[PDB]
């Protein structure tokens, strides 16, 4: 019942503006708090900002003083941030919680204090410029990848910017055995990652094998099928 | 002396107490600073108006109360600290009570509650942080009587105040058993208001007579719980002489045939020395009776 | 006030007793959590007030504290679990944890290797990524070696480990060899080294042949 | 008993009063209700908050007072009736006194003034109207003592509250000059707080003696006396009519000091005449040796 919802992720200029959306479920927010928790590439939390809609007191760390901005429309149960000046160490995933308000300094509220205890799913604000399509090549199986009766091929997307990249195999049929790398950051600046499907040597010459890269960022949709080399 | 019948720093949330207004409203509170849980109640719906938050304690057992005094100990934010409180922000709890024979629970009736007064802190709590960083502990006391029934209730009544309520006392006086005058006094109730109250009289400590032609000890204890203007004493007996607040018997030499507190009176001219807690002074051998006329 | 961890990662076997500290190096009142987050998922909550089990979490978890010493604690192991651990202090600052990576042990899997030349299309581009796979092994520890014609290769080439299976607890790791047009097609037999433990298996490929 | 020591309702202001805060701030109104309620003070400084006002009443003489109650009767607005008491609006007045040997005037110098306590109304005037539509006439009472000086200083400190100042009484306690136990009593004054524990003697009353302990009354800080100790006693040839001691009527004597009534001549006496103490024997009749003036004079 009790549910938060993140929307208005994407990518924007450094130092543009973006506004993210937290929309509260089966609760009303002027019993709680609205927290904003950001989470690093790599790294661990950092807590963002806090609301009180019902006494409308603020909080913000210093990483985003004076820069971000939270605000709780309390007419439509929404609490929004204005992030202006982002800056390539904002890039992040961020989430939205709730908790109780708890007035007192040390004392919580023994019938409905349950710290952090329900939260929102993620949302991605890319901070970058550079912008570049996914170039996609295929893994070939061969008479390296034939041995036994299991095969092994894949599909290299490289040199790609700003992440994420979603790859599904066969569109999305082909699950089992899929382990999508993740990618590495070359010294070219742009970050590259390699899918792999293991399936086996009977079904190379019968079952067709198509991957499907999909870099959104770009608005690219590349369905690119591997082929054993065989010449 | 005091008889305690209620605190509520004694176990949590006086383990009990009831919040009319269902789950909103009053809602006890609890911090864990150290290895002592210390459990309060706090409301601070002051935004919003309108509010009529209640809190009631749980049925107490009069007993031989008959005047009870209650000592609150409290917190009350600004009512200024918090930009909103437009028109709906009060700084005033108003204190109730019912007296009922038969304990209900989980049935207050709004109307079935007498009011004492209106308290208000003496300290407001200010501070910068939402939290409110240290704290200022108001001290204000009550006493409604004489009580009637089996037992009584107490209240809390809020109007949209930022209140923190950390104890709640409820005590009756008692005059604390006196045994001064060679009379021992036992222990009495207070009075309602500006009483007389029983008028205890006391009991005569060891070898201690009252006069023959004397008033007998009584002490008046008052509403405070103290004793008051002792009327009548007991004395020691013949015999017997005051030591400390017992009545002890004559050394060897010594004699109080005189019944009374005053000390051993020495044994009179030309007399056998008068054996331990004399009487009359046995004469000397040959000398027949004051020194025995010679 | 400064709330930090300690261990920063660990691994251990199932049926294993762990515990994970938060120093709250100042009195940051007393209530504190924790929770663990799944690596690109959305974090759920597991313990409270430093004893409050969130419900319906597995009984395992605890709250132990000795001091500002807050910290959990997990009887054996079950199904689900094992993540990046973080606690949380309850005060006003609601600073997060700073993490501790945990890891479940599996019996020294078989580490299958294969090997991918670079196609067709991607020489047109004056680029060569050779490609190494391990696949389904365990543990990530080894050593990944390029050969190409009998010559290690050292800072060409880029690892990437996946995160554990759910199902067999098994890793997967990714070597790329990045070479030019010029120099690929000037070599003939590349090869692709892999040194766990004391096996040392290695697959090979040679550019005339397919 | 009450010694009155100030009024309000008095004379216009007592003539006097100051506010601190210049014009501003407190002052002076009057209405002329159902025949004359005049005479009042207030402040509605709610929209503005931050609020330092301040009222001094003039230098009352202290007497002999020894604990000084005071009686104020009031009426406080609702802080929520004004839209726009937004963060400015409290309920509470707090109520200072000050102890001093010289009267002043015109000198609150705001920093040596001890507080009593924070007062607040217990029936607060609810009206949708900025004219008091039938008010709650709030009435609550303390006290502060013992004093030390020749008088006290009244001051009352306003943080931003709609309130009506109607009346300030203060008086002390006396105890009201009893008489009974065949003792007069005289008025006496009222102690600190825990006090009495004093025996204020009585004077006893022509033709009552103490028996050969005197008649004392213990005067208590409410006003009432207490605990009568000793008494005193009609004497020979007097009775107790009312609460004084009468002469014998004809016929009737008293041979000592005691609380019963005349007694007639028993017996061989002629009737003993007014005012009697000792039956007068009759014609060879004579009062036995062993026989006192209560038995016959025999024959
Ligand atoms: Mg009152
Ligand atoms: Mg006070």
């Amino acid at each position: 019942e009790v549910q938060l919802v993140e929307s208005g992720g994407g990518l924007v200029q450094p130092g543009g503006s973006l506004r993210l959306s937290c929309a509260a479920s089966g609760f009303t927010i002027s019993s709680s708090y609205i927290h904003w928790v950001r989470q690093a590439p790599g790294k661990g939390l950092e807590w963002v900002a806090s609301i009180s809609s019902y006494y409308g007191s603020t909080s913000y760390a210093d990483s985003v003083k004076g820069r971000f901005t939270i605000s709780a429309d309390t007419s439509k149960n929404t609490a929004y941030l204005q992030m202006n000046s982002l800056r390539a160490e904002d890039t992040a995933v961020y989430y939205c919680a709730r908790s109780h308000y708890s007035v007192w300094w040390g004392w919580h509220s023994v019938s409905y204090y349950a710290a952090f205890d329900y939260w929102g799913q993620g949302t991605l604000v890319t901070v970058f410029n550079q912008i570049k399509g996914p170039s996609v090549f295929p893994l070939a199986p061969s008479s390296k990848s034939t041995s036994g009766g299991t095969a092994a091929l894949g599909c290299l997307v490289k040199d790609y910017f700003p992440e994420p990249v979603t790859v599904s195999w066969n569109s999305g049929a082909l699950t089992s055995g899929v382990h999508t790398f993740p990618a590495v950051l070359q010294s070219s600046g742009l970050y590259s990652l390699s899918s792999v499907v293991t399936v086996p040597s009977s079904s190379l010459g019968t079952q067709t094998y198509i991957c499907n890269v999909n870099h959104k960022p770009s608005n690219t949709k590349v369905d690119k099928k591997v082929e054993p080399k065989s010449c | 002396k005091e008889v305690v019948l209620l605190d509520f720093a004694a176990a949590g949330g006086e383990l009990g107490w009831l919040t009319h207004p269902y789950g909103k409203g009053w809602d006890l509170m609890q911090n864990i600073m150290n290895d002592m849980p210390i459990y309060m109640y706090s409301v601070c719906n002051v935004m919003s108006g309108d509010q009529d938050n209640w809190l009631r304690t749980n049925w107490v057992y009069r007993g031989e109360a008959e005047r009870i005094f209650i000592e609150l100990k409290f917190t009350v934010r600004d009512c200024n600290s918090f930009p909103g409180g437009a028109s709906s922000c009060k700084e005033t709890f108003n204190l109730y009570y019912a007296e009922s024979d038969l304990d209900y629970g989980t049935n207050f009736q709004k109307r079935l509650f007498t009011k004492i007064d209106t308290i208000a802190p003496d300290e407001i709590t200010v501070s910068s942080d939402f939290e409110a960083r240290h704290v200022k502990l108001n001290v204000e006391e009550r006493s409604v009587g004489p009580l009637t029934r089996k037992g009584f209730y107490l209240a809390f009544q809020d109007i949209g105040a930022c209140v923190a309520l950390l104890s709640v006392r409820v005590y009756y006086k008692k005059c604390p058993e006196l045994l001064q005058g060679l009379a021992h006094f036992p222990e009495t109730i207070a009075g309602s208001d500006a009483p007389s109250l029983a008028t205890v009289a006391g009991t005569c400590v060891d070898h201690a007579v009252v006069p023959p032609g004397g008033e007998e000890p009584r002490m008046h204890c008052a509403v405070d719980g103290e004793w008051l203007v002792p009327i009548g004493q007991c004395l020691c007996q013949a015999g017997y002489e005051k030591v400390e607040d017992a009545c002890q018997a004559c050394s060897p030499g010594f004699f109080k045939f005189e019944a009374s507190e005053s000390p051993c009176l020495e044994c009179p001219e030309h007399t056998l020395p008068s054996p331990e807690g004399a009487t009359s002074c046995e004469c000397e051998e040959g000398f027949f009776r004051m020194p025995c006329t010679l | 006030i400064q709330m930090t961890q300690s261990p920063s990662s660990l691994s251990a076997s199932v049926g294993d007793r762990v515990t994970i500290t938060c120093r709250a190096s100042q009195s940051v009142s007393s209530a504190v959590a924790w929770y663990q987050q799944k690596p690109g998922k959305a974090p759920k909550l597991l313990i409270y007030s430093a004893s409050s089990l969130y419900s319906g979490v597995p009984s395992r978890f605890s709250g132990s504290r000795s001091g500002t010493d807050f910290t959990l604690t997990i009887s054996s192991l079950q199904p689900e679990d094992f993540a990046t651990y973080y606690c949380q202090q309850g005060s006003a600052p609601f600073t997060f944890g700073q993490g501790t990576k945990v890891e479940i042990k599996r019996t020294v899997a078989a580490p299958s290797v294969f090997i991918f030349p670079p196609s067709d299309e991607q020489l047109k581009s004056g680029t060569a990524s050779v490609v190494c796979l391990l696949n389904n092994f365990y543990p990530r520890e080894a050593k990944v070696s390029w050969y190409v014609d009998n010559a290690l290769q050292s800072g060409n080439s880029q690892e990437s480990v996946t995160e554990q299976d759910s199902k067999d607890s098994t890793y997967s790791l990714s070597s790329t060899l990045t070479l030019s047009k010029a120099d690929y097609e000037k070599h003939k037999v590349y090869a692709c080294e892999v040194t766990q433990g004391t096996t040392s298996v290695t697959k090979s490929f040679n550019r005339g042949e397919c």
